[PDB]
């Protein structure tokens, strides 16, 4: 079976990091655009990262960019999100998904993903 | 003659031997050459009853078509019924061509020649053929790209208007063309469609005029995007060059009485719901260099809300069948004698 | 399509599950 094992993630202070891990599988991912999306509860899907092909392309949400980066090792058929600065509305469920889009107007395209990473950002 | 009766048929086409594209390879050992000088026998005071939702003709359409993607574009990985199935995964050239429907020796097809013809009951103008026009099986959701216009006005069909749980299917009479890209600059997934926005504001208003012929004149017409589901039926999803298209239709189908092009964003997916079985299929990633497609909309697949003064259409598919319904309506095999 | 699975999915939206052809739609 093909399937999508996450890790990482938590409650930091805004301005804090994480680092999430999306494991997959069942495939090659430099044959695919593989990355995170997110959402909160009650609130519409945002976008987040995507990484593709052979030359790792990677992609981000105007919200998230320069603070986030995303990252592939092939071997272990992982990505990785790097989260730095971390701000209150990034809270939300992240999900690692396949076919992965960051475009605001196409993100229920995204039906294949490997359920949650909750992150928090709150001071306390 | 004649009687309505159900034998196998065997399809026609112009298909090239020459031509590696899948449809035209699928065709070459599928189908028998088409009739140049084709005949028809009018019989212009005949009566027949028809039913486009009860019509065998769809259905062995839609075995011909499942065989010929499942022969034509191979996923990579296929996830079906707790097995996993892998092959070959070639990127192909993939362009529908025209395919006619035959009855054999002993059997003919009538054809209603009715131009308002609601696809259901008496049918006045009638003839009789050894085959369907040619018909393209373009496979998508919420629009019909490619097909055959009604010759006259706008036509809307559904199997029973007030039921709200029927798919309606809208014949236009005027083709809108939509012209989608990959541009090739990148994202290799990342693709739109333009069309024209008067052509489609027009065609959303006629119609919404020929909606309310149906369900009342004082009543207000409103469109909507999709309530939800998998992905390919709440965007516009189609094959472009062997690609599986899913654009965002909600510029398309967000209508009410209150630019140039309409630029629809769509995704290039791998990973695909399958329309011929229940399960995913998982394609290579997407040809670089030219993903090009120029389409005629010429119908549209809706759904009704129902359940005061108001209603509510959105945009629907899904099942084939109703794609093949919206050429094969106007058909029906008989036994002759 | 998965009826059951269709349901349940729509269900969260507050939204009834119905099958179109082999996909799931929600109503
Ligand atoms: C099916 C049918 O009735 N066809 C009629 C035929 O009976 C009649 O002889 C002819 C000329 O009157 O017009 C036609
Ligand atoms: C289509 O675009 C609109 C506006 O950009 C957005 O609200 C909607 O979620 C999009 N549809 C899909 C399926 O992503
Ligand atoms: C019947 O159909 C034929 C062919 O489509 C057409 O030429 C004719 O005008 C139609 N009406 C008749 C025969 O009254
Ligand atoms: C598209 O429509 C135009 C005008 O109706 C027609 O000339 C053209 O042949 C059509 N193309 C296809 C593929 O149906
Ligand atoms: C197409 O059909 C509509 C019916 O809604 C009609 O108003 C329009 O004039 C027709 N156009 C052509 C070119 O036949
Ligand atoms: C289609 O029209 C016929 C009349 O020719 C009618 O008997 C039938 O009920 C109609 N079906 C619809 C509107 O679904
Ligand atoms: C269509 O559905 C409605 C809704 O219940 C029903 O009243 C009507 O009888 C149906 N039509 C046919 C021909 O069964
Ligand atoms: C669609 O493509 C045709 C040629 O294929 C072109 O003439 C037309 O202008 C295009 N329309 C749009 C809206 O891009
Ligand atoms: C519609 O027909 C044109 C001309 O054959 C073709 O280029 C285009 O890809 C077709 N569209 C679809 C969705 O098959």
């Amino acid at each position: 079976e093909v399937q999508l094992v996450e890790s990482g993630g938590g409650l930091v202070q805004p301005g804090g990091s994480l680092r999430l891990s999306c494991a997959a599988s069942g495939f090659t991912l430099d044959y695919y655009s593989i990355g995170w999306f997110r959402q909160a509860p009650g609130k519409e899907r945002e976008g987040v990262s995507c990484i593709s092909d052979s030359d790792g392309r990677t992609y981000y949400a105007d919200s998230v960019k320069g603070r986030f980066t995303i990252s592939r090792d092939n071997a272990k058929n992982t990505v990785y999100l790097q989260m730095n600065s971390l701000k209150p509305e990034d809270t939300a469920v992240y999900y690692c998904a396949t076919d992965c889009t960051v475009d605001p107007s196409l993100l229920y395209v995204m039906d294949y993903y490997g359920k949650g990473t909750q992150v928090t950002v709150s001071s306390a | 003659v004649w009687k309505e009766a159900t034998t196998t048929l065997f399809c026609a086409s112009d298909a090239k031997a020459y031509d590696t594209e899948v449809h035209n390879v699928w065709a070459t050992h599928a189908c028998v050459p088409t009739d140049p000088n084709p005949q028809e026998v009018k019989l212009e005071n005949v009566t027949e009853n028809f039913n486009m939702w009860k019509n065998n003709m769809v259905e062995q359409m839609h075995e011909d078509i499942i065989s010929l993607w499942d022969q034509s574009l191979k996923p990579c990985v296929k996830l079906t019924g707790g097995s996993v199935i892998t092959q070959a995964c070639p990127k192909v050239s993939f362009e529908p061509i025209p395919i006619h429907y035959c009855a054999p020796a002993g059997f003919a097809i009538l054809k209603c020649n009715d131009k308002k013809f609601n696809g259901t009951g008496p049918c006045t103008n009638v003839s009789t053929v050894q085959c369907t026009h040619g018909i393209r099986p373009v496979v998508s959701t919420q629009l019909l790209l490619n097909g055959s216009l009604a010759e006259e006005e706008i036509v809307i069909r559904s199997e029973n208007f007030t039921n709200n749980a029927k798919t309606i299917i809208v014949q236009l009479n005027e083709s809108v063309v939509i012209n989608c890209t990959r541009p090739n600059n990148g994202d290799i997934r990342q693709a739109h469609c333009n069309l024209s926005k008067t052509q489609w504001e027009n065609t959303l208003e006629q119609i919404a005029i020929k909606l309310k012929e149906q369900f009342g004149n004082n009543k207000t017409i409103i469109f909507n995007p999709s309530s939800g589901g998998d992905p390919e039926i709440v965007t516009h999803s189609f094959n472009c060059g062997g690609e599986f298209f899913y654009c965002n239709s909600t510029q398309l189908f967000t209508w009410n009485d209150t630019g140039r092009n309409i630029t629809l964003p769509c995704r290039i997916k791998q990973i695909i719901n399958m329309w011929q079985e229940v399960g995913k299929a998982m394609y290579a990633p997407p040809i670089r260099g030219q993903i090009r497609c120029s389409s005629n909309i010429t119908g549209l697949l809706l759904t009704r809300d129902g359940g005061n003064g108001t209603e509510i259409f959105r945009p629907g598919g899904g099942d084939m069948r109703d794609n093949w319904r919206s050429e094969l309506y106007k058909y029906k095999v008989v036994k002759i004698e | 399509x998965n009826l059951h699975f269709c349901q349940l999915r729509c269900k969260s939206l507050g939204l009834l599950g119905r099958c179109a052809x082999t996909y799931c739609a929600c109503v």
